[PDB]
Order: structure tokens, then C-alpha cells, then sequence
């Protein structure tokens, strides 16, 4: 039988599957470690690596994009768990190798390959404390092409009244994603700064892992693809919206949590952002 | 302790001997200072960035 991860229901994601819409047609980069098109739970559609020393970006040495890719759309099936989307069309952009990292140009390699193969949604559930120009100007094209580019926002904690929202999710393009737990607090270790736009479930995320395996892991990293998810789903019913629409459609309809500087605008709701008319609950 | 401020500066090799003084059973992994990493949570890990020199350029911190 499969299971339901409690984030895919803490979002509302159920109410767009009860619809009938799981983000069919639309196209979604997992830029990560790559994602392991092995497993029997994820359907991976293409990609491409840019790691110049793993070629292959249908095999993850590390298991963090599998796990990604597995709460963006992991398969509605009888095994396993669901993904928030689970008939996206998925992409492996391997951008960090087996130890997690990636150069500046790898990560920008990976955001022009999404752009010219007409990516609907870009995840980076990856990070550090510097920009650079280029990398501004690669996050900014995409969103220039239509592409909504969703990151996670860090797992850098609080320092006093410093904001410790890392790049990509820093760069004002950028949909920046923070941690909460199932009770919607915010995860200790999550970043913080005016940067924060919303939140999504980041502790005890069950997924998919390589080998045909299945874990918990926390991180912002596990709080972006509900939202990249939530994005494809809101394009399956809204083929049309704008990235500048479905953006707008989940920052106008999260529930409200703490204070913004540590919540930003709270716990996104894909039931109430696939609406017309939006509203916070 | 969960962070290592007063290691920022010195050689990546007392980092580590140090960083395994207070959590020896930290899982630490070097990595050139100004690269783009995953941001899952490892409450194990220790992750230190190095400049050229092979010193420390960043706070190390857990996770
Ligand atoms: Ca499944
Ligand atoms: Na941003």
C-alpha cells in the first residue's frame, strides 16, 4: 500500500488530487545530486548532468535529489509514498556531485539547460551565504523565460537581526522556503531574514531514496519541493497562469504563522491558491 | 556546542581534531569554501570549508 507523508497533506495537496489535478504536462528540474530513475516509485522524464565527473544524471551518488524528487512526484501508485505532484513530468539537472557540492557554474549550467529545455518549475533545495552576478543573472532569466524558480532558504538558524537566507532563495526572483514541523513551528535550524516568503513541511519528510528505499530527512531542501510540487500542481489546473501568477497565487493564500522575519508568510495551502479568488486561512 | 567560530582562520587539520574533541562521532566532510551544497539537516555532520590554503573561511556549525 502506499503512503501519504503527512507534508503532501499538510499542504492541501489531496484537495487538487480530489479535483483531479496531480501536474500532468508540466515540467519540473530537480536541480540537485541527480535522481536514481531506478526506482520504482518516481518516473524520471530526461535530464542532463553537469558535473564534469558524474556524467550520469540518472544515478545519485548522494541520495538528497532523489528524496527531493520523490516529494515534488514521487508516483501515485500501491507502493511507496505520493509526491505533492505526482504526474509532473521530472527532470534530473545534476548539479552536485556525491559530496553534496556543486561550483557556481554547474548550479548556472543546470538553470540554462532547464531554461532551453522549457522547464515549467526549477527546485534548488541547495544553497551558500555568497551570490554572485552570474548566478543573480541566471535565476532572473529563467524567471524573465516564465519559470517558477523555488529554493530552499537555508537551514543557517537565527543570528540576532541578521538575515541568514542563503543564494539562490536570497535573490529577490527567488521563492525562498523555510521549515516547519507538523504543528507549524518552524524548525530551529531553519534561515530567517525578510527574504523568507513561505513555508512549507521540513521535519521528518518521508521519501524516496536510492536502491529502491524510502527515509525521513529534514531541511529546507525537504520544505522547497512541496512547493515546487504545489506549483505544478496549480499549473495543471491553470495551464495558462503566468509563473508570475502561480508565485503569487501560494504567497496570497498560506495560513499565517509567527512573525514574517521567522515565518515569512506562513504554511502554504495549494487547495486555496489553485482558487481564482485568494485569501489567506 | 553546535558551532565553531574560533576555528575560522585556523588549518582545516585542527579543525578537525578539535571539531572531534566536542562531538567525536561527528561525520565531517571538507569542501572548497564558495561551492553551492544541499540543504538537507544532518544533526552528524560537520561540513568545513576551506579556502585554497586548506584553512578554514567559514564558521564551521552542525548540520
Ligand atoms: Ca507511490
Ligand atoms: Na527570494
Amino acid at each position: 500500500a502506499q503512503s501519504v507523508p503527512y507534508g503532501v497533506s499538510q499542504i492541501k495537496a489531496p484537495a487538487l488530487h480530489s479535483q483531479g489535478y496531480t501536474g500532468s504536462n508540466v515540467k519540473v528540474a530537480v536541480i540537485d545530486s541527480g535522481i536514481d530513475s531506478s526506482h520504482p516509485d518516481l518516473k524520471v522524464a530526461g535530464g542532463a548532468s553537469m558535473v564534469p565527473s558524474e556524467t550520469n544524471p540518472f544515478q545519485d551518488n548522494n541520495s538528497h535529489g532523489t528524496h527531493v524528487a520523490g516529494t515534488v512526484a514521487a508516483l501515485n501508485n500501491s507502493i511507496g509514498v505520493l509526491g505533492v505532484a505526482p504526474s509532473a513530468s521530472l527532470y534530473a539537472v545534476k548539479v552536485l556531485g556525491a559530496d553534496g557540492s556543486g561550483q557556481y557554474s554547474w548550479i548556472i549550467n543546470g538553470i540554462e539547460w532547464a531554461i532551453a529545455n522549457n522547464m515549467d518549475v526549477i527546485n534548488m533545495s541547495l544553497g551558500g551565504p555568497s551570490g554572485s552576478a552570474a548566478l543573480k543573472a541566471a535565476v532572473d532569466k529563467a524567471v524573465a523565460s516564465g519559470v517558477v524558480v523555488v529554493a530552499a532558504a537555508g537551514n543557517e538558524g537565527t543570528s540576532g537581526s541578521s538575515s541568514t537566507v542563503g543564494y539562490p532563495g536570497k535573490y529577490p526572483s527567488v521563492i525562498a522556503v523555510g521549515a516547519v514541523d507538523s504543528s507549524n513551528q518552524r524548525a530551529s535550524f531553519s534561515s530567517v531574514g525578510p527574504e523568507l516568503d513561505v513555508m512549507a513541511p521540513g521535519v521528518s519528510i518521508q521519501s524516496t531514496l536510492p536502491g529502491n528505499k524510502y527515509g525521513a530527512y529534514n531541511g529546507t531542501s525537504m520544505a522547497s519541493p512541496h512547493v515546487a510540487g504545489a506549483a505544478a500542481l496549480i499549473l495543471s489546473k491553470h495551464p495558462n497562469w503566468t509563473n508570475t501568477q502561480v508565485r503569487s497565487s501560494l504567497e496570497n493564500t498560506t495560513t499565517k504563522l509567527g512573525d514574517s522575519f521567522y515565518y515569512g508568510k506562513g504554511l502554504i495551502n495549494v487547495q486555496a491558491a489553485a482558487q481564482h479568488h485568494h485569501h489567506h486561512h | 556546542k553546535t558551532e565553531w567560530p574560533e576555528l575560522v582562520g585556523k588549518s582545516v587539520e585542527e579543525a578537525k581534531k578539535v571539531i572531534l574533541q566536542d562531538k567525536p562521532a561527528a561525520q565531517i566532510i571538507v569542501l572548497p569554501v564558495g561551492t553551492i551544497v544541499t540543504k538537507e539537516y544532518r544533526i552528524d555532520r560537520v561540513r568545513l570549508f576551506v579556502d585554497r590554503l586548506d584553512n578554514i573561511a567559514q564558521v564551521p556549525r552542525v548540520g
